[PDB]
RNA sequence: CACAGGUGAUCAGGUAGAGAAUACCAAGGCGCUUGAGAGAACUCUGCUGAAGGAACUAGGCAAAAUGGUACCGUAACUUC
RNA sequence: AAUUCCUUGUCAGGUAAGUUCUGACCUGCACGAAUGGCAUAAUGAUGGCAGCGCUGUCUCCAGCAGAGACUCAGUGAAAU
RNA sequence: UCGAUGUCGGCUCAUCUCAUCCUAGGGCUGAAGCAGGUCCUAAGGGUAUGGCUGUUCGCCAUUUAAAGAGGUACGCGAGCUGGGUUUAGAACGUCGUGAGACAGUUCGGUCCCUAUCUACCGUGGGCGUUGGAAAUUUGAGAGGAUCUGCUCCUAGUACGAGAGGACCAGAGUGGACGAACCUCUGGUGUUCGGGUUGUCACGCCAGUGGCAUUGCCCGGUAGCUACGUUCGGAUGGGAUAACCGCUGAAAGCAUCUAAGCGGGAAGCCCACCUCAAGAUUAGAUUUCCCUAAAGAGCCGUUGAAGACUACGACGUUGAUAGGCAGGGUGUGGAAGUGCAGCGAUGCAUGUAGCUAACCUGUACUAAUUGCUCGUUUGGCUUGACC
């Protein structure tokens, strides 16, 4: 059973996925909108939303806290400097899923993940 | 809980100092025997020139488990030993001290004076 | 493990029976007006009268 | 004979003054409507249906607004019927109220209800069959069923053979529970024991028949 | 919170007021203890090794060394049994569960005072 | 067979380390030619497990356990 | 007794309980001296028995992690 | 049956018989009572754990109400094991000149098959049920369950020379089994929080991250879970088995039987729990709709529901999921700074920081009134009414 259990396997061991997610996190950030499978993308809400609303706030622990959980100093400065500015005062579903039709390769569902606000 | 094949200490004056339980009585597949339960004990290793002798079967009652044993209230209370008084043919006690504390399951008729020579009783 | 005797050919239709192909639901976005999945954003990108791009 | 439905809300304990755990789960209980009172002469059997909780109208058919709106009472979340004989259909009328009342403290009840479903379960889960051994040369039969017949004679498996099958998720009754506390302003009834199912089902609560 | 608001209502009523205190500290506790037709309290005193707060169903265990054996009784706070509770000693430990301590016996198993 | 097998010699970086063991890295090279979901029984490989501790079983099979350096200390027997 | 059929021979030890194990007796079905006799320190992935520690072997199984099983898309056997 | 029907034992899983081991009802007794012995009725449930030995068996120890006798390819290896027997090696005793042999012994010695059909355990699709649909349901019938100890009281009474010690009634509390459940006690908790070893990296200090079984270690949320909690096995109805009768003739008597009327068991049928109209005999009730209607489905967000299904909820007239807000829980004192200390390190800012799945809210994101299926009053005969 997975009574009231959250949270994805993806065929993946615990460490791979949570690299995988801080890759995605940071792509999505950098670019605004990537395509990606749909169960990857409505996971990616759970771990990238979660970084704006601490990103809300500036400061130096808080920045650490995001350098920590995302390992990209470029996109630390990034999420702090225009996401956390620009959703200051948005109360979240910062990532909209737009559903972009299977995939050639395998036939796995696809998506959009695109950043609210111009992304 | 106390099964066969446990050794438990000896918590009275009788000359043994371990026992080993072979036979969890009162029912016909009974598993376990918990404090204020009788169970039928060899002694595995006794004092020189006691009044038990090693290798002796007779009777015992369990007066504290590691598992511990529940209250109304919910509570838990736990030992970090088990321990059990060594018992006549007749299911009464053959000691004249008893060693470390006892709880209060033990009160009755036949376990009285094992509650009134324990130290403590919870 | 094995068949003891040559299942017959209306015996493995009946089986195949069940199988089917899953049709696709279709709708019409009122702004690009162009076939596309339901729920499933266009071939050009214009979903709900929104810019993907 | 009649009861009520409710919602489980959980468990909690009541404690006494003598110093007693008492654990019970909390029933929610919104007053039942009642949508259709049935007897012998129309129906052939006596029995009170009622309507609890509320229903948008979007997911409240023609059908099931036009038998509600017979009764005069707003669409619950579900229709339900007890049966009931001529002593207890004595004052019960269609669209009239059942709350937390009919049940007082300290009598026993049966709660009835759908218990937690486990899927697709093995034998040792589902009919508590004995594991074999995991080691001393045992290859892919630490779990297996195991033999589920003789041989030639009979050479077929008997009917009710216990076998890996769908576990939970069936109505399920208890008997000899009793009734802790009643609060009809908070329409809620607090009851002794498991009461099956899971929490946000809902839970049929009637009198005990053993009594 | 973590029950239903229902649920929440009734705890509210038996929740009962006490002394709060922390992990690892010398508590003295009154327990009823019934002889039959008369009421007396018991004096349980001893270092709370471990303790879990869920509002009403708060528990706290207390180890005391009675005869050379230990004793771990896990003890309610909420439940009627005990009449009051009363922190003769205070002590800082870094891990609220001090599983530790079990397998400590004399010297090893005190636990430093704070100031 | 674009096969988890076999195939002699030669070169032998850094940090720990007795070490060409083991761990993480350098130069260099690879992710091993079906993927995506779900997270049923059951199978395989592993982790943890209250109390008991061989009661298992043909049998302590398997697992569990011990594991280094320095010092102290070490029985019967012995071909010393 | 790697040798004993009767046989689980008898007695003693070990266990609460021992057709196995140890010591002894000799009634050796059917030992016996280079197809070597009886012993023997050391050695042995050797046979048997008994202990400490240790434990999911078990009482009695529970949870968790990964690879399959299951669903979708591509390719596509087998014995019979 | 030799163009092959796998042996003994063990494990797992069973099903049936009664020539009944316990429980249940009786007759007789060399039945005073307690305990028995024999036979009759009764198969509804229950009917042990270990030492030895490959054992079935058997002996032994300790229990139990009891540790029943049997059939099922001496049930069960396309379910598991492989200890014995029954290959190939080696050795002892014995036999044979020898190769070799021994229901003599001893050490060692590859157990394959992805299930087509029947059967069984679950779960769906199709159509049917005299128009269609949304719900609620009656029950022809089927399955599950059926166990029992001990203590007290009656009463140390009846009985008995003593010893001992009740039937029938009543109360309580256990053992085994089963169901549900997670409030309590625990286990687990590889997207929670900390401590720490080696190494690499983030330009460096600091702070962090990758790998080494989750690197190791200490705790722990929800969920699941037992060893934890709750509950059940009914003391009721009907007809009976053995047995005991009332009245009563055949047979002036006697006689439970021939007519008639009774008592009587854990057994039979109900009662309890679950399923149940494919019960083609397809039932019943309340509503809704009929020139694509009422509804169903597809699709989307999904659930303590689930292999896929199905089922449950919701789709802007919205809290269905995610996020977010506030809490709760867990861990235990984040970073920065400052102070003390030569330093490791300690202290304050401050129970701080972080916190999966939990609780309550909140449309910020995603659930598009889009498409398909489904109609148009439901044949004929008879009868009552009209």
């Amino acid at each position: 059973m997975r009574h009231r259990k959250s949270g994805v396997k993806l065929g993946r061991t615990s460490s791979h996925r949570k690299a995988m997610f801080q890759n995605m996190t940071n792509s999505l950030f950098e670019h605004e909108l990537i395509k990606t499978t749909l169960p990857k993308a409505k996971e990616l809400r759970r771990v990238a939303e979660p970084l704006i609303t601490m990103a809300k706030e500036d400061s130096v622990a808080n920045r650490r806290l995001a350098f920590s959980r995302m390992r990209s100093k470029t996109m630390v400065g990034k999420l702090f400097g225009t996401l956390g500015p620009r959703y200051q005062n948005r109360p979240g579903g910062y990532l909209r899923i737009v559903k972009c039709g299977n995939r050639d390769g395998d036939n796995a569902p696809m998506a959009y993940v695109e950043l609210v606000d111009r992304d | 809980m106390i099964q066969v094949e446990s050794m438990l200490e000896v918590a009275d004056n009788s000359g043994a100092r371990r026992v080993q339980c072979i036979k969890v009585l009162g029912g016909s597949h009974r598993r376990y025997a918990s404090v204020g339960d009788i169970i039928k004990v060899t002694v595995k290793e006794a004092i020189p020139r006691g009044r038990v002798k090693k290798g002796d079967v007779m009777n015992a009652v369990v007066v504290r488990t590691k598992k511990g044993v529940r209250r109304p209230d919910g509570s838990v209370l736990r030992f970090d030993d088990n321990a059990a008084v060594l018992l006549n043919q007749n299911k009464a006690p053959i000691a004249t001290r008893i060693f470390g504390p006892v709880t209060r399951e033990l009160r009755g008729d036949q376990f009285m004076k094992i509650v009134s020579l324990a130290p403590e009783v919870l | 493990a094995v068949q003891k005797s040559r299942k017959s050919r209306s015996r493995r239709d009946m089986r195949r029976s069940h199988h089917h192909m899953t049709v696709a639901e279709l709708s019409v976005d009122a702004t690009t007006g162009e076939k596309h999945r339901r729920h499933h954003m266009t071939k050009d990108g214009f979903y709900r009268g929104r810019q993907l791009f | 004979a009649i009861g009520l439905v409710g919602k489980k809300c959980g468990m909690t304990r009541v404690f006494t003054e003598a110093g007693a755990s008492i654990p019970v789960t909390v029933v929610e209980i919104s007053a039942n409507r009642i949508t259709q009172v049935k007897n012998t002469d129309v129906d052939g059997y006596q029995a009170i249906q009622v309507t609890t909780g509320t229903r948008r109208d979007s997911r409240v058919t023609a059908a099931q607004k036009g038998h509600f709106a017979k009764a005069g009472v707003a669409a619950g979340r579900g229709v339900w019927e007890f049966r009931a004989n001529d002593s207890d259909l004595e004052g019960r009328e269609i669209g009239g109220e059942i709350l937390a009342d009919l049940f007082e403290q300290g009598q026993m009840v049966d709660v009835t209800g759908n218990s937690k479903g486990k899927g697709f379960q093995g034998g040792v889960k589902r009919h508590n069959f004995s594991m074999q051994d995991a080691t001393h040369g045992n290859s892919v039969s630490h779990r297996a069923i195991g033999s589920t017949g003789q041989n030639q004679s009979p050479g077929k498996v008997f009917k009710g053979k216990k076998m890996p099958g769908q576990m939970g998720n069936k109505r399920v009754t208890v008997q000899g529970l009793e009734v802790i506390s009643v609060d009809v302003e908070k329409g809620l009834l607090v009851i002794k024991g498991a009461i099956p199912g899971a929490t946000g089902g809902d839970v049929i609560v009637r009198p005990s028949v053993k009594a | 919170s973590n029950k239903h608001l229902l649920v929440q209502a009734v705890e509210n009523a038996q929740i009962i007021e006490r002394p709060s205190f922390g992990p690892g500290d010398t508590v003295v506790v009154q327990v009823k203890v019934r002889e039959g037709e008369r009421e007396r309290l018991q004096a349980f005193e001893g270092i709370v090794i471990a303790k879990r707060n869920r509002g009403l169903n708060s528990a706290f265990t207390v180890r005391k060394i009675s005869s050379g054996v230990g004793v771990e009784r896990a003890f309610q706070l909420h439940s009627p049994i005990i009449e009051s509770i009363e922190v003769k000693r205070r002590g800082a430990v870094r891990r609220a569960k001090l599983y530790y301590l079990r397998e400590r016996s004399g010297k090893s198993a005190r636990i430093r005072e704070k100031l």
